[PDB]
């Protein structure tokens, strides 16, 4: 079902797997994090130059 | 008869056969008609099937149309495949090196789905190769054929297996389709009923009956008399559709988050949707045989279906069970048993149009796939079917397969007889098929059921030995690619004449009679019991009345190549096998007079194999010369045909071609105008006739060495003509230009005598090792030059010729006259490779006579090499002083089991002479069964005995019996068969009769200029050091591990380290060892080899520190 | 084989002093390492 442990049991065990296929690990590998939006893409943006600018003041 | 003009060659037949030869290159020019949509194809279809006929490029553009995109908003679609005219004439192809194509034109039409608007264009496909008159394509000039190939049809194949521990069976089954993948149901050491898919085993059928839907109740109510299935349902532990698809994605998808709507997609995504599951119309044809789910279904919806697959289950359950028959419900009751892949009812055969087929369908799906790429990124309502179209994916498999490819053989031409072989050709082995090494004994048997579908004795003998067959001469093929044989039906003891095509399945439904069994020339059976074939191939004697069967004629289970073998019946396997083989290399000579004995598939197999050229339409012959052949047909109009005077084959024999018609007569349709290269009067003539005597003669003629009279050499008994071309290219270079020119740096004035003025030698100019062809010189540079040669420049007052020499030198070997030079050109516009500027060829042709070590062979695989050749005087001769001119050994007949050639050559001896039967008190018995105007023959007469069904012994006694004089009172050969002969050396008779007669014997294509290779020192390799192989290069011999184990044994030393260090690595010792030789020295102390060394680096290159110590 | 072995060990170089995520590190690692691997025994592990 969708429940019961089941279904997160067998995902967890497939998870925990070899994928001896380099392209396939490297897929399974990627295959983690969400995709974003652009508010998400314009605060990161932001956040990165807050970060270069006080690199660079700390120099 | 049956053909107009065909030589009165009289016949030994007893029976005579309702059905004659078809066409032998039918499986060539039907299959690629098929492929074409040509109207004969299509017409022949409308007769045999007017369903649906369609051709290969049709079905392919069907099945790929239409295309559309993942939102399905727009489409594009094929249609109506039409040819054009040929670009060019064969022989034109042939000459300036093109392929045979012609331009292919389809109807692409461009549909928009929201909007609505059609774009029909006409696009052009590409440059098609096409097929010839003679079933051969033309490919860069030279000339190919594509054979048919033998694998296993798709579908289901059931088998049990034996577990040899607890002695119970195991059945199994495998659905193999193509293009798809494999899933099995066996049957294991307990009962759990497995269903591995893809090599992975576990998961019992439950799972997969619960993933497809069934429910427990379903389950056990269409199987309950299965206790091993419901020992599995007992021991399932595992309840619900949703939990057995989980199961199935975790076990088949490894690594991937299942979910519910993936895994209930995942099942018909690979077995139900055609996309990536597609059984072939063969495989559904089967399928729907074996397990009788539609019978009047036309045939559609190639792929698998839930109902097949709980068939198979239900199939595999009974079948362990042991019924005998089943019944799936709404279908046939089918009988069951396992399922053999060596039976010919599931070896189908691959032709040449399914070849092409497939090789345009894995083309036009990579040309659909850059369609669908495009078709995206460009913007709508801007597109056409030209930009959205890519064809060179299509051309580019199309000439990947047709070159490059095993299935795509160099046609190899020594004589008609071995294009014609080479056509009608069955390969186990290639591109799909089981290659040698995976080969099994298994697969290298004669099935019972290969008669009349393959031939039992003809293969090759070597490694491929089982895995090359050729069709036998009325097989025919099936649509889906079965093999069909002809036989006449026979109703309640009435033999009657109608001809029906049965395959391996039918056959062995039916119960099959015997080709000569006794009829009463009535149609009806003089003895009730007669010979049969079973089901299983058993041969049993059975009342007239259950035969329901009959061969069409004898010789049906044989080839042609074998065939052409008289006598065969007497010969043994082995030997008729190696003379089948060792017909298909004899050279044409420059006589090639007709075969005295021989069978009736001579004519046929001339006429058929496209060298002979023959008239389409009746007339009167108007002008005849050596080149040309004018027939003035009835109405009006003229054709002239131009003969193929010297023309070099494919392995440089001669393939003259001359007429046979004078200036006033008449020739019908279908008559023979022009002879070939191994040709007489129209049939076939592979030899000569020559005497022969069976006398061991002082032990030249020892153990399989042959003696020839040097008649043969004085007369050019045996002469063959030999055309070697040569090839040069003045080519770009980075330095400047390479010419073609008489000057030619540091070389004399003598050698450039037979060079004419453009640097090419004369035509007819004999040419000798080492000589000048063409002369071509090549920038050579800025290079430094040693003190000793400037000093000799100096002294001789010569200049520096800063180019060098490469010209173009006859190799090793050969001599002969210089018969024509082909010279291409850039300033004349041909169509020459980029960077080549200026091509010559240049043929020559040495008239090669006969000589010690040609290797010699009659029709009965009795091989041998020229021992000597004698002079006349000293050959035994008969009484009348006639010199025999060939001599065997008597040892090597016995014991290789071919008396056949004994039989041969007796009526060879019978047919030379001329016989009459002397009826003057009736007709002798021995000639009772004997045919009219066979009583008596004129001297040098021809003969046919057929393969199975020929002269006898007796027939052959009573012939010998009558063997009228030559000249004067005298019979030369006594009733034996046997005569007096004279030693023409010493001079006394031999003490006892020796067998003579006319055997006809063949000069084989192992002649000796070719095998003959000596090397002292010439190029070497690049990486290691030692020196080349083969004869094309210089090279040298191979000093293998068996003969360094028996140089060891002999307790050798210094022979085994000469020849392994000074003879072939050490780089600063052959130098050495040169200049002692030449100077009269002692050899030097060899030293470590070069390719010792080179393993040393390599192993130190792999990470392993060796070292070599000292102390 | 040479020439893949240094395209890789050249392009982990450049990720590595330009700063990149461990997950291209070390995607880009067990590509050289598989390209060694390829170097020294082709086919012994994975397709050939």
């Amino acid at each position: 079902e969708d429940e019961s442990e089941a279904l997160r049991q067998a995902r967890k065990d497939a998870e925990l797997t070899a994928s001896a296929d380099s392209v396939r690990a490297y897929l399974k590998q990627i295959g983690k994090v969400a995709l974003l939006n652009a508010e998400e893409e314009v605060e990161l943006a932001k956040r990165i130059e807050a970060g270069l600018y006080a690199t660079q003041l700390m120099t | 008869n049956s053909v107009p003009g065909a030589p009165n060659r009289v016949s030994f037949a007893k029976l005579r056969e309702p059905l004659e030869v078809p066409g032998l290159l039918d499986v060539q020019t039907d299959s690629f008609e098929w492929l074409i949509g040509s109207p004969r194809w299509r017409e022949s279809a409308a007769e045999r099937g007017d369903v649906n006929p369609v051709g290969g490029l049709e079905e392919v553009l069907y099945e790929l149309s239409p295309i559309e995109d993942f939102s399905g908003s727009m489409s594009l679609s094929f249609s109506d495949p039409r040819f054009d005219d040929v670009k060019a004439p064969v022989d034109e192809c042939k000459d300036k090196d093109m392929t045979y194509a012609a331009p292919l034109f389809v109807t692409a039409e461009f549909i928009n789905n929201n909007t609505g608007e059609i774009k029909s264009q006409t696009v052009f496909m590409g440059d098609f190769p096409m097929m010839t008159e003679k079933g051969t394509f033309i490919i860069n000039g030279t000339e190919r054929v594509v054979v048919s190939q033998l694998v296993r049809s798709p579908g289901v194949y059931f088998d049990e297996t034996i577990d040899k521990s607890t002695d119970k069976t195991l059945h199994s089954v495998k659905v193999i389709p193509s293009r798809g993948a494999w899933l099995e149901f066996d049957v294991d050491k307990r009962d759990t009923v497995g269903v591995r898919i893809d090599r992975k085993r576990r998961q019992p059928v439950t799972v997969l009956l619960k993933a497809l839907g069934w429910t427990s109740e379903q389950i056990v109510e269409r199987f309950g008399f299965s206790e091993i299935m419901r020992s599995t349902l007992e021991k399932d532990n595992t309840v619900g559709t949703d939990e057995a698809l989980l199961d199935i994605y975790r076990k088949l998808r490894p690594g991937e988050p299942p979910t519910k709507e993936s895994a209930q997609t995942l099942l018909e995504n690979l077995f139900f949707k055609e996309k990536r599951y597609d059984l072939a119309r063969v495989g559904r044809y089967k399928v729907n045989k074996k397990l009788g789910l539609h019978v009047g279904e036309p045939i559609t919806s190639s792929t698998l279906t839930e109902e097949d697959v709980v068939a198979t289950i239900e199939y595999l359950v009974r079948l362990h069970e042991g019924q005998t028959t089943m019944t799936v419900p709404g279908g046939v009751e089918v009988p069951v048993e396992t399922d053999d892949i060596d039976h010919f009812g599931n070896r189908r055969l691959r032709t040449v149009g399914e070849l092409i087929q497939n090789q345009i369908r894995v083309g036009m799906s990579r040309m659909e796939r850059v369609v669908r790429e495009r078709m995206t990124t460009q913007d709508v309502e801007a597109i056409t079917p030209q930009t959205l179209i890519n064809i060179r994916p299509v051309v580019a498999a199309i000439k990947e397969f047709f070159g490059t490819s095993q299935l795509s053989q160099f046609m190899d031409q020594n004589n008609p007889l071995s294009g014609l072989t080479h056509k009608r050709r069955l390969s186990a082995l290639g591109p799909g098929g089981l290659s040698r090494e995976r080969a099994g004994l298994e697969v290298r048997d004669v099935h019972p059921s290969h008669y009349g579908r393959m031939c039992p004795i003809e293969t090759p003998e070597g490694p491929n030995i089982g895995l090359i067959g050729s069709l036998s001469v009325y097989a025919r093929v099936n649509p889906f690619g079965f093999i069909e044989t002809p036989y006449r039906k026979v109703v309640d003891g009435v033999v009657s004449d109608e001809i029906v095509y049965l395959t391996a399945d039918e056959e062995d439904r039916h119960v099959v009679a015997q080709a000569n069994s006794p009829i009463d020339a009535d149609g009806r059976f003089v003895e009730p019991r007669v010979l049969v074939r079973r089901k299983a191939g058993e041969v049993e004697y059975v009342p007239s009345s259950e035969v329901d069967y009959m061969d069409v004629s004898p010789r049906q289970m044989v080839s042609v190549a074998t065939a052409m073998i008289p006598f065969l019946e007497h010969d043994d396997a082995n030997r008729a096998l190696m003379g089948a083989n060792m017909q298909r290399q004899a050279v044409p000579l420059v006589r090639s007079e007709a075969p005295l004995v021989g069978t009736g598939m001579e004519l046929r197999a001339a006429i058929d194999a496209g060298d002979v050229v023959v008239a389409e339409e009746s007339g009167v012959i108007e002008e005849v010369s050596a080149d040309y052949i004018t027939v003035m047909h009835d109405n009006g109009t003229r054709r002239t045909y131009r003969m193929r005077k010297f023309a070099r084959s494919n392995h440089g024999t001669c393939a003259n071609q001359c007429p046979i018609v004078d200036a006033g007569d008449r020739v019908e349709a279908g008559q023979v105008i022009a002879d070939g290269p191994c040709t007489d009067d129209g049939e076939m003539a592979l030899g000569k006739n020559l005497l022969v005597a069976i006398m061991p003669w002082e032990g030249h003629n020892y153990e399989d060495a042959i003696i020839l009279s040097n008649r043969l050499v004085e007369e050019d008994v045996l002469t063959s003509i030999h055309i070697e071309e040569h090839e040069i290219d003045a080519r770009d270079t980075k330095l400047g230009a390479e010419e073609i020119t008489r000057d030619i740096p540091n070389i004399s004035d003598e050698v450039l005598a037979d060079l004419d003025e453009r640097g090419i030698v004369r035509i007819g100019a004999e040419v000798r090792d080492g000589d000048i062809l063409v002369g071509k010189v090549t920038p050579k540079g800025e290079t430094e030059l040693t003190p000793e040669e400037r000093l000799l420049r100096a002294i001789f007052g010569e200049k520096a010729r800063e180019v060098r020499d490469t010209s173009l030198k006859v190799p090793h070997g050969e001599s002969g006259k210089v018969i024509g030079i082909r010279v291409f050109s850039r300033e004349d516009e041909d169509e020459l490779p980029a960077g080549v500027n200026e091509l010559v060829r240049v043929y020559v042709a040495q008239k090669r006579k006969i000589s010690d070590g040609d290797k010699l062979a009659g029709r009965h695989g009795n091989k041998g090499v020229i021992g000597k050749i004698l002079p006349v005087e000293d050959m035994p001769f008969l009484a009348d002083g006639t010199p025999v001119d060939i001599i065997l050994n008597t040892h090597g007949v016995p014991r290789r089991m071919n008396i056949g050639q004994i039989l041969e050559t007796h009526l060879g001896w019978c047919a030379h002479s001329g016989w009459k039967v002397d009826a003057a008190k009736g007709v002798p018995d021995w000639a009772a069964r004997l045919p009219d105007e066979l009583l008596e023959a004129q001297p040098n007469a021809i003969v046919s005995t057929p393969v199975f069904d020929g002269a006898q012994e007796a027939e052959l006694q009573g012939l010998l019996s009558c063997t009228l004089p030559n000249r004067d009172g005298d019979v030369l050969v006594d009733a034996d068969g046997k005569a007096m002969l004279f030693d023409g050396r010493s001079g006394e008779p031999f003490p006892y009769p020796v067998t003579v007669g006319y055997m006809y014997i063949m000069k084989l294509h192992h002649l000796v200029d070719d095998k003959i290779h000596a090397r002292s020192t010439g190029p070497y390799s690049m990486i290691t050091q030692q020196p080349l192989g083969g004869k094309a290069q210089f090279g040298g011999q191979r000093f293998g591990e068996m003969e360094c184990w028996a140089m060891q044994a002999y307790g050798a030393a210094y022979t085994l380290q000469e020849l392994l260090t000074i003879k072939s690595d050490d780089t600063v010792g052959r130098v050495k060892v040169y200049e002692a030789i030449v100077k009269g020295e002692n050899i030097p102390e060899p030293g470590i080899p070069e390719s010792f060394k080179v393993l040393l680096k390599e192993l130190q290159s792999l990470c392993l520190n060796v070292e070599v110590l000292s102390s | 084989l040479y020439r893949r072995v240094i395209n890789r060990n050249n392009r982990l170089k450049r990720l590595i002093d330009l700063g990149a995520p461990e997950i291209i590190v070390n995607n880009e690692k067990r590509m050289l390492q598989e390209s060694v691997d390829a170097l020294f025994d082709n086919g012994r592990r994975g397709r050939p």
